[PDB]
């Protein structure tokens, strides 16, 4: 009941290979193959190792001056740092074959910053083709030090420093125990101390491990930075999945503060204190990261200029939808087009699509970089390779704060403004001749915490000695939500015989106030559960959707421990290489409540158009014409959705065992 | 020790004519012959002496509206006043030749407002093609008050009431002598008696008579408000021209900054309080210049309009940069293009050149104008003619005020954004084949005080009968002032084959504020040009030996009128004056040193002279060469890329001598 995919011996083999370059990343081991692979590879001599020429020179012209040094902090945030992790992704995407992109890794792996080389490692690896179906580690196994609290790291740093525990039943009281000689750690969430408000109350979402690595795969599968040539037809729609990305996450994000009585998400503004601060427990080498306070004031003399920037940026915006139609960096931008709904997500990302080149070149500046920048509190750098890091620096620790939603949420409504000037669907486009959804039943959909390890070997040390056998065991455990599992039954009087969309999403039923919420105002508040075709005959018949089988989310990554197991009986994880990028399946629903919290749940049934087939970035391009979110991707008019093919169906979500995650990590208890 | 040029009879008597109108210039000699002139002269019935028919025709409809009263203060940065101003200068431009120019002077210093003439009249010399070569008064001389403050303006007011000393040894004690037949006046900088914040630190600097004299000029240069077209292919580089005319300041002004312990120029914001206060001791004839005091809100109710504007015109241009390429005023422009400085300057200036254009109009709202306005800190003007001075009223007196130097950072930081499209030069436009710089020393440079006088006398009434006996010059201003002593640059410099050469030098700062050397990636624009010249290399070792005395880019202290007086009853004429009179003085060139020595850096750079392709010398004689202003500092750098053996990077020390501040000169017994 962990979803298997079979796999050959010629596979292990190169499986082993990526894998092996994530154990102990933080230092170098003298008798590790790669060391020896590195210390064999001429890299001014290997021209032939790389399809494009060009990549080549441009890179040895960066590599005589030098590289980001090991140890720094690595952001693709500043522009000296991002130019030089382009160079090593250029390198290993046009490396000729397997071996060569091995040797180029090694080598990268041993002579460049840890940050800069997984960074690179990563995205090369689900971006050539070659490698696109091989495995990688969870984010939190490969930079732990992005997912575990202060409090935890030291712990396990002290453990090593002492080379075990001193006794056990000390050891036991501060949550530090062996199993199977490895160290498990237990973690809570943080408290009032970091989180100085109500945001508190949510720390175990936004601190959620499952929900940081989301994020990172989402950029990795497609950066900002690149182009999105390599995904066809794909790219005429990039800048639709950016709204989509962030329109379900937000309302995700919302429906988790409806559960916890929290309301909406804030608005601000450049020229006014912000409310609520943050203060991330984390450090880099040099600096604790950046903290904001609460009624921090964004415009103060260090932001003037950036407020400046952002400002206009916005406006002009504003400027283009006044005007309707516009020059806009080449053609002109007509609003009632989708090429317009396309422009609209390059504008907000300032990805590469926008300017129609191959990579963001040196002196684009972004709103995205200089928002976090605004939000992140930190003081100015200290030199091009040296920055002050805040939460915002990084996609791992992104949703760690709460400013993060808040400025997504702002570029959301923005887009929404746009989205006033799009043709609602009429009824002809929405209504399913001859099918009609009789009613829904769905089981209890229950949420609880339940705890959850991983190996966290990577932000400890080791001796040389210890080296020698990629040592590891050093493992962090901590509630985290989940769910059961439950089954949606769909019963349908139908005149026709074809094959039909299913579609399924949640939204919340009543505001903080304790009023329905009323479609107009409510669309941009669901979030997609479930996609799928179905042939469909006349008469009376039911479609039964387990939860285990919804199309958007996903079963929890293994640990490499596991990965490895799995791989010496020619065995590998499906949702690890099928699906990354997706939502783990844990979070589907908000925390619920003990008499059971109420939402709705819409269930949507339309026509099939037999649409090609593609090879797309992520798993939300499902083969449909539709656009993304559909038909909840634009503004309704309430009376066209009384269609005899949508339902919407109120559910409560229950919670069953203790309702807060700190009870499952106190010493002499046990929960429930 | 001045040095000279000779000189024809013609031009003496032409030179005196000119100099004439810069002499008792607030009042009026019934007895000199241009008053006789001034009074008759008529202007329609001469309509047939001037190339502009529609010029003498405008003119004359302003001049029957009415023309600002006299005695009222004169400032360019209003539109009556100025397009007053501007009708005025080109009847004096337009005039066919010097005969009709003279009346035509003469009739505008009897019937016009004083400040409004000089002005008009200044600009007119230099701009005059016959006119070229003549020489005109230091603006110190011609607006001695607005060169002083108020202590040292009221003693000459009450030597002057009473007709001497009542005791001269009660004088004495507060610096008032006499000397021969002059009062002589010692003056002390603004800090000697406010020390209202830590920028009163630079006022030897600030206040300085040469500097601000340095901006008066190049203001008359070239007015915003006038096309650049009689200069030729200076018209295409005009922004660039404004980009580095300020980029140069700054960084000099920044120098003085780190060698009194001060670091960057704070930002600032239309929409928040600005820090540092103005407190001006300048009195005008009519009132007081206006304070602003330390935090003052620049958004109060008078300034809502104001700051829609300046903030408007900046956001359009943050607009530009983050379109890259667009069309804007009737141009299709690209950032890419490193010509798009020209248009960057020309919007920031809001000059003629912007409009292609060849006189300003009042519709085309100026940024700098507007922002001088609101950070002036004034009351609504009364109305046209009557407005409450500051200190950016006048480009006599701009220096003087911190917030002046905010103001042109921010602007030349929003060209400096613009600048981050341009590529960085790589090694092959650098690299001079064969050519190494094997060497460089430095003689000892020390920096100083020492007492310098200017005639003070145009600040000053006199009674009819001084006026006929024409003793109208007997009031002098001493003060102390920066000077440095002469030092020889010198350069051993290798190459293969012979060739023709450029070599430049810069100075530019060692350390930032926390003691890291300088990398020129964050810091190319801190960087001032000290001098360029060419030589001719041979095969072999060359030895370059340059003096201080003869950098291209400073001038010399230019010399009193009545000394001018004494040389053209020789045949003689001050050299500085006539064709390097808009160049910084050479007193001015080093900051003021430590008594340690302070850390600064020359920077060497060494090129071919190819010929002489796109060649500069209708404004100045600056750019005989194809290259950006400041090159090969004009752009972003990137370090590595950038060092090639015809450079060189020498550190060295500016020290201090003698008494370390100004006003220990200033004391009595
Ligand atoms: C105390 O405060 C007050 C208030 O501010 C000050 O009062 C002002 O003083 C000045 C004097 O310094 C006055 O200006 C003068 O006004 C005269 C007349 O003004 C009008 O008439 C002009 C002439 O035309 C007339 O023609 C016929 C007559 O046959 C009539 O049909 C018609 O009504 C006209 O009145 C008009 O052209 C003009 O538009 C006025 O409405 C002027 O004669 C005089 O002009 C001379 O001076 C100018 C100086 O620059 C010069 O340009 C001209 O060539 C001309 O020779 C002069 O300007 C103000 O009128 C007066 N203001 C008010 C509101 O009363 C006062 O000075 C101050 N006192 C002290 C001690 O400080």
């Amino acid at each position: 009941e962990f979803k298997t995919t079979p796999v050959d011996a010629a596979f292990v083999e190169k499986q082993k290979k990526i894998l092996s370059l994530f154990y102990n990343v933080n230092e170098i081991s003298y008798e590790a193959e790669y060391y020896k692979v590195a210390q064999d590879f001429n890299i001014e001599a290997s021209k032939d190792c790389y399809t494009n020429m060009k990549a080549y020179e441009n890179f040895m012209m960066m590599y005589k001056v030098g590289f980001l040094p090991k140890n720094l902090e690595f952001s693709i945030f500043y522009e000296k740092m991002r130019e030089e992790a382009i160079a090593l992704f250029k390198l290993f995407y046009y490396a000729k074959d397997f071996e060569c992109f091995y040797k180029t890794a090694c080598y990268a792996r041993v002579y460049m910053n840890q940050g800069m080389f997984l960074y690179a490692y990563y995205i090369a690896i689900i971006q050539r083709s070659d490698t696109a179906s091989f495995v990688l580690p969870a984010p939190y196994e490969a930079y732990p030090q992005y997912f575990v609290n202060m409090e935890v790291k030291n712990k396990m740093d002290y453990v090593k420093m002492m080379d075990g525990c001193l006794d056990e039943k000390i050891c036991y009281n501060y949550g530090i125990i062996k199993e199977n000689e490895q160290f498990v750690m237990y973690a809570n969430y943080s408290n009032s101390l970091t989180y100085p408000n109500n945001e508190d109350r949510i720390a175990y979402l936004t601190e959620d491990v499952g929900l940081n690595a989301y994020y990172y795969y989402f950029h990795s599968h497609l950066p900002f930075w690149w182009n999105s040539g390599k995904y066809g037809a794909f790219k005429e729609r990039r800048g639709e999945i950016y709204f989509f990305f962030y329109q379900q996450l937000l309302a995700r994000y919302y429906m988790e503060r409806l559960t916890n009585g929290l309301g909406k998400i804030p608005e601000f503004s450049w020229y006014s204190p912000l409310r609520t601060g943050y203060l991330p427990p984390f450090n880099s080498f040099y600096y604790p990261f950046a903290q904001r306070s609460n009624d921090y004031e964004l415009h103060t003399e260090k932001n003037y200029e950036e407020i400046r920037f952002l400002d206009i940026y916005e406006k002009t915006f504003f400027q283009y939808l006044q005007q309707g139609h516009f020059k806009a960096f080449d053609k002109k931008i007509d609003l009632h087009s989708s090429k317009a709904v396309n422009f609209v997500g390059n504008y907000w990302q300032t990805n590469a699509d926008l300017f129609e080149e191959d990579f963001l070149q040196f002196y684009q500046r972004s709103y995205e970089v200089n928002a976090r920048r605004v939000l992140g509190a930190a003081p100015k750098p200290f030199n091009q390779y040296t920055f002050i890091p805040s939460a915002l620096d990084f996609y791992q620790t992104s949703a760690r704060d709460p400013a993060f939603y808040q400025l997504y949420k702002r570029i959301v409504q923005y887009i929404i403004e746009f989205k006033q000037y799009q043709v609602p669907y009429t009824q002809e486009a929405l209504h399913f001749v001859g099918l009609k959804i009789s009613d829904v039943k769905v089981d209890k959909m229950v949420t609880f915490f339940d705890h959850f390890d991983f190996d966290a070997f990577n932000t400890v040390y080791f001796s040389k000695e210890e080296l020698k056998s990629s040592p590891h065991g050093y493992k962090v455990r901590q509630p985290r939500l989940n769910h059961k599992p439950f089954t949606v039954t769909i019963d349908i009087k139908s005149d026709v015989a074809t094959n039909a969309v299913v579609k399924m999403f949640l939204g919340p039923k009543y505001d903080e106030n304790g009023f329905p919420f009323s479609l107009e105002d409510n669309w941009m508040n669901f979030y997609e559960l479930d996609w799928f075709v179905q042939k469909v005959n006349p008469g009376q018949s039911q479609i039964t959707r387990s939860s285990t089988d919804f199309a958007f989310f996903k079963e929890d990554s293994l640990p490499m421990a596991e990965i490895y197991k799995l791989l010496d009986q020619g065995k590998i994880p499906t949702d690890m290489f099928n699906s990354s990028d997706t939502m783990p399946s844990r979070l589907m629903l908000p925390k619920g409540t003990y008499d059971g919290f109420p939402f709705q749940l819409f269930v949507f049934v339309y026509p099939y158009e037999p649409t090609p087939k593609e090879s797309e970035p992520f798993k939300a391009v499902v083969p449909d014409n539709k656009p993304f979110g559909y038909p909840f991707d634009r503004p309704v008019l309430p009376q066209y959705f009384k269609q005899p093919n949508m339902f919407f169906k109120k559910v409560l979500v229950y919670h069953e065992g203790e309702l807060f995650p700190y009870l499952f990590n106190i010493p002499h208890y046990t929960p429930d | 020790t001045i040095k000279t040029k000779n000189v024809d009879a013609v031009f003496v008597e032409k030179q005196k004519k000119i100099l004439s109108f810069f002499q008792d210039v607030s009042q009026l000699n019934t007895d000199d012959e241009y008053y006789k002139i001034g009074k008759d002269y008529d202007i329609e019935m001469n309509m047939d002496n001037y190339t502009n028919k529609k010029a003498v025709e405008e003119f004359l409809k302003m001049y029957r509206t009415g023309f600002m009263p006299k005695n009222l203060e004169f400032s360019v940065f209003y539109d009556k006043m100025r397009d007053e101003a501007i009708a005025l200068f080109h009847l004096f431009y337009y005039a066919k030749d010097f005969e009709t120019f003279y009346k035509t002077a003469c009739f505008a210093r009897v019937h016009l407002n004083q400040g409004q003439f000089l002005y008009a009249f200044y600009i007119a010399v230099i701009q005059r093609s016959d006119c070229h070569g003549f020489v005109v008064p230091a603006p110190y001389e011609v607006y001695p008050k607005m060169f002083m403050n108020m202590e040292v303006l009221q003693k000459i007011y009450v030597t002057k009431m009473q007709d001497g000393l009542i005791n001269p040894e009660a004088a004495a004690k507060y610096g008032i002598h006499k000397e021969n037949d002059y009062f002589v006046y010692k003056a002390n900088y603004s800090n000697a008696v406010l020390y209202n914040n830590e920028e009163q630190r630079l006022t030897y600097f600030t206040e300085d008579i040469g500097m601000n004299a340095y901006y008066y000029y190049f203001h008359s240069h070239l007015p915003f408000w006038w096309t650049s077209e009689k200069y030729g292919a200076l018209k295409e580089r005009r922004g660039e021209v404004y980009f580095y005319f300020y980029q140069q300041l700054l960084a000099r002004y920044y120098f003085e900054r780190l060698t009194n312990g001060l670091g960057k120029i704070p930002e600032f914001s239309w929409y928040s309080p600005i820090k540092t206060g103005y407190y001006p001791l300048m009195l005008t004839k009519f009132t007081p210049f206006a304070q602003r005091p330390d935090y003052y809100n620049l958004h109060t109710e008078e300034n809502y309009e104001r700051v829609r504007f300046l903030d408007t015109y900046e956001k359009t241009f943050v607009q530009f940069l983050q379109k890259d390429h667009f069309e804007a005023f009737g141009q299709k422009i690209d950032f890419h293009d490193p010509k798009a400085i020209n248009f960057v300057g020309n919007y920031w200036q809001d000059n003629a050149d912007l409009y292609g254009e060849e006189v300003t109009k009042d519709y085309q709202r100026s940024y700098e104008v507007f922002a001088r306005r609101v950070l002036g800190a004034a009351p609504m003007p009364f109305d046209k003619y009557t407005f409450m001075p500051s200190a950016m009223d006048f480009y006599q007196t701009s220096l003087r005020d911190p917030a002046f130097y905010q103001l042109y950072n921010r602007i030349v930081e929003y060209i400096v954004e613009f600048k981050q499209y341009l590529k960085p030069y790589t090694q092959d436009k650098l690299y001079f084949d064969g050519v190494k710089i094997t060497d460089v020393k430095v003689d000892k440079l020390t920096t100083f005080f020492e007492n310098f006088e200017f005639d003070a006398s145009n600040s000053v009434y006199f009674s009819k009968e001084e006026i006929k006996n024409n003793h109208v010059h007997d009031v002098k201003v001493r003060q102390p002032r920066l000077n440095h002593s002469p030092f020889n640059v010198n350069i051993e410099v290798d190459s293969n084959v012979a060739s023709d050469a450029v070599v430049k030098i810069f100075l530019a700062p060692k350390y930032d504020d926390n003691g890291i050397p300088l990398t020129l990636e964050d810091n190319w624009m801190k960087f001032f040009e000290l001098d360029w010249f060419t030589t001719k290399l041979t095969a072999g070792q060359n030895k370059i030996i340059r003096n201080s005395n003869e950098f291209v880019i400073f001038k010399e202290d230019s010399v009193p009128m009545t000394e001018i007086m004494k040389m053209l009853d020789e045949g003689k004429v001050p050299f500085d004056m006539s064709e390097e009179f808009c160049y910084m003085p050479k007193r001015l060139m080093l900051p003021r040193g430590t008594e340690g020595g302070f850390p600064f850096q020359l920077f060497v750079f060494v090129y071919p002279f190819d010929n002489k392709g796109k060649d500069l010398a209708p404004f100045e004689s600056f750019v005989l060469d194809n290259k950006p202003l400041g090159f090969p500092l004009d752009r972003p750098v990137v370090d590595a890329l950038f060092k090639v053996p015809n450079m060189y990077f020498k550190d060295i020390f500016i020290y201090h001598e003698g008494e370390r501040f100004p006003y220990k000169f200033n004391i009595p017994s």
